[PDB]
RNA sequence: UAUGCGCAUAACGCCACAGAG
């Protein structure tokens, strides 16, 4: 048994930080090797929900079905959007953007880290 | 919107009725149980909370003769209110007695 | 035996022990555990206060992250009078002058340009590196600035450390205070703790003399046993048994566990109400009695509406 | 209007990155860049 | 990480007592005497400040802007 | 088959580690 009022104050509150490494070469293998994160400007699928680089804001929350990232094909013009498929509401923590080993890589590797709250509920183990 | 349910028994006697008091817990329930058990015309009285997920109490009152068990419930409510009014008067008079004795003994 | 109101009003009395700001010890004599526990439970969880509910962050570059900082800010007591406000309705995201308060916290840490002198303490190197509770600025909405004098709506304690910054980092947010009872969330609870204990009566079943009096004086809390030199020999007597904490250490002394009797005085309570600072604690006890009167009046109105 | 600022991991200088240009810091050439947090309203409950 | 605003067990405001506690301990008080001089009478309040490990000063050595 | 709005996208095994009861 845990006191409710201790739990409502800060007793054993937590978090879990999930880091999802998104690579447009490795997963999104459609061809032409020219995918970059970004939005087609004027897209009603990403309005005020992803930033102008097709990548969520850092304060932002993510419910189910929210736009998770957007990437556009540069040799075509078509922009795609990917949706957030996890069932837990998270808050974006940071987004780091990666090059290759030379500093010549293009804007296609990213690593979103999200915070899931996870305060103690009924059914948690102490 | 209705906070109070009166559940008579299968008999239509109205001498054994369970009172369901919504949005309520051990505070009013135990104080009412204390004040209704002071009635001589009450055979049985107890309360219980139905489940922790719910917020209501069941309160049983069984009377002896021809009075229904609504009259001890209403009398126990009025008697508990009169108790709390007298406790309020005594407490405020004592606090006012403390604040006058203290403010004059340092001056 | 029926409920005799006159016998209750003869035997009931309240004795105030100590009252300052934010603490109150008093006695209730001749009341039952049902009603005394009712008062204790009302003070814990049903006297309403004002507390932060929604936190609208704009920028938060600190390391105290956002959902943690919101809970952090909800646990701060807001020195408002909760009796002048109302419950915000179900589904009102925008609260009016009646039922909400607004506080703006907007602190930016910058490096101290001058007078650093290559030192090491943060109080000289940085400015606004600790975000305290005096940084919360009340934003009056509606006509609350005329209804409340200046410096009345504020937090109770300024110097509760909210967060801690470094140069470049910034906390920019806006808080909404609503009214609620501590049954809902513990942030609404107006008391540090409110509790009682029955008064102990220590009696001596046999006169205790000599070194046994000193053992008796040490087997209790400091103050209850006055050992005194009447003839030059020492005898023990109970003097202010309120100080005893029931450590029951006299029941380990094999010789002296037969000469005392520890019991409690039935229906003699010693309350202690420690306000957090939202209201004075005597006002909290008055409102806690009025809450139980309101419960009784609620169900009497239900009975009269059925009839 | 409102450029996308990224912060280098080492030198912490602010970097604007478009879609087609190679990502590396314009000063020190470092490979990891953190996205800048900008002012935008998010609502939390104090609970 | 950072000093809790309230005690966990009872709701006593303990968040405004961390710098006072450090200033009492640097003034050569015993930890029991420094907890007495803050009015922490129940041991629930008293372990909140006695056992607090303040990870935010270690966690701000990695402060990013360093400017 | 699932999601989103009849339409668009996504449609898996084998080892090895780690864990729960
Ligand atoms: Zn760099
Ligand atoms: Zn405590």
């Amino acid at each position: 048994i845990v006191n409710k009022a201790s739990w409502e104050r800060g007793f054993a509150h937590g978090s879990v930080y999930k880091s999802e490494f998104i690579d447009l070469s490795e997963k999104i293998k459609q061809g032409d090797s020219s995918l970059v994160f970004g939005i087609k400007p004027g897209d009603p699928r990403v309005l005020q929900k992803l930033d102008d680089d097709g990548l969520p804001f850092i304060g932002a929350k993510l419910q189910y079905g929210d736009p998770y990232y957007s990437y556009l094909n540069l040799n075509t013009g078509e922009s795609f959007v990917m949706y957030y498929k996890s069932k837990e509401n998270c808050v974006v923590d940071n987004i780091k953007v990666c090059s290759n080993d030379t500093g010549s890589g293009k804007f296609k590797c990213v690593c979103i880290t999200m915070r899931v709250p996870r305060n103690p509920t009924i059914g948690d183990k102490f | 919107k209705t906070a109070l349910e009166m559940v008579q028994a299968a008999g239509t006697d109205r001498h054994c009725v369970t009172f369901v008091l919504h949005e309520e817990d051990h505070t009013l329930g135990n104080s009412l149980r204390y004040m209704i058990m002071k009635n001589p015309e009450v055979e049985f009285c107890g309360y219980t909370t139905t489940h922790p997920s719910e917020s209501k109490i069941n309160l049983r009152i069984q009377t002896r003769g021809t009075l229904p068990a609504v009259e001890p419930f209403q009398r126990g409510l009025n008697e508990l209110m009169n108790v709390c009014q007298h406790v309020l008067d005594k407490f405020e008079a004592s606090i006012k007695d403390y604040k006058d004795q203290k403010a004059s003994r340092n001056e | 035996d029926a409920w005799d109101q006159d016998r209750f009003e003869k035997n009931f009395r309240v004795d105030v022990v100590h009252m300052d700001e934010n603490s109150l010890e008093f006695d209730m004599v001749g009341i039952d555990a049902a009603i005394a526990n009712a008062f204790r439970r009302i003070l814990l969880a049903e006297v309403p206060t004002m507390a932060v509910e929604k936190v609208l962050v704009y920028n938060n570059t600190s390391i105290v992250q956002d959902e943690i900082l919101a809970h952090r800010l909800g646990l701060i007591p807001i020195h408002a009078d909760p009796r002048l406000f109302e419950y915000r309705n179900q589904g009102d995201e925008e609260g009016t002058e009646i039922d909400t308060l607004q506080f703006r916290l907007q602190v930016r840490c910058t490096r101290n340009p001058h007078a650093a002198k290559d030192s090491s303490d943060p109080n000289e190197l940085y400015v606004n590196h600790k975000v305290y509770t005096r940084h919360m600025t009340w934003i009056p909405l509606g006509n609350q600035a005329d209804l409340f004098p200046e410096g009345t709506i504020r937090p109770v304690h300024d110097d509760i450390l909210i967060a801690q910054l470094r140069p470049g980092q910034e906390i920019d947010l806006l808080m909404h205070c609503v009214k609620g009872i501590g049954k809902d969330h513990a942030k609404f609870s107006p008391v540090a703790t409110a509790s009682y204990r029955l008064l102990p009566d220590i009696t001596l079943l046999e006169p205790v003399e000599g070194e046994a009096a000193e053992e008796l004086s040490r087997c209790f809390s400091p103050g209850v046993i006055e050992v005194q030199e009447v003839q030059g020999k020492k005898v023990a007597r109970v003097a202010n048994p309120r100080l005893d904490t029931f450590s029951r250490e006299i029941f380990r002394n094999e010789k002296l566990k037969k000469v005392v009797r520890l019991a409690r005085v039935r229906d003699h309570y010693i309350f202690s109400v420690e306000s957090t600072g939202v209201l004075p604690p005597d006002v909290l006890v008055s409102e806690a009695i009025k809450v139980l009167m309101g419960k009784c009046r609620r169900f009497l109105d239900e009975l009269d509406a059925v009839q | 209007q409102q450029p996308m600022i990224y912060i280098c991991g080492e030198c912490h200088t602010e970097n604007e990155i478009k879609s087609r240009d190679p990502i590396r810091c314009r000063e020190c050439g470092y490979r990891i860049m953190y996205k800048k947090r900008t002012k935008r309203l998010v609502v939390f409950d104090a609970r | 990480m950072i000093i809790p605003v309230r005690c966990f067990t009872c709701g006593k405001i303990v968040g405004n007592k961390w710098e006072a506690y450090l200033g009492l301990l640097q003034a050569e008080y015993t930890e029991g005497d420094a907890l007495d001089a803050l009015g922490l009478k129940r041991y629930c309040c008293r372990r909140m400040l006695l056992a607090h490990v303040d990870l935010i000063e270690k966690l701000l050595n990695y402060a990013p802007l360093e400017k």
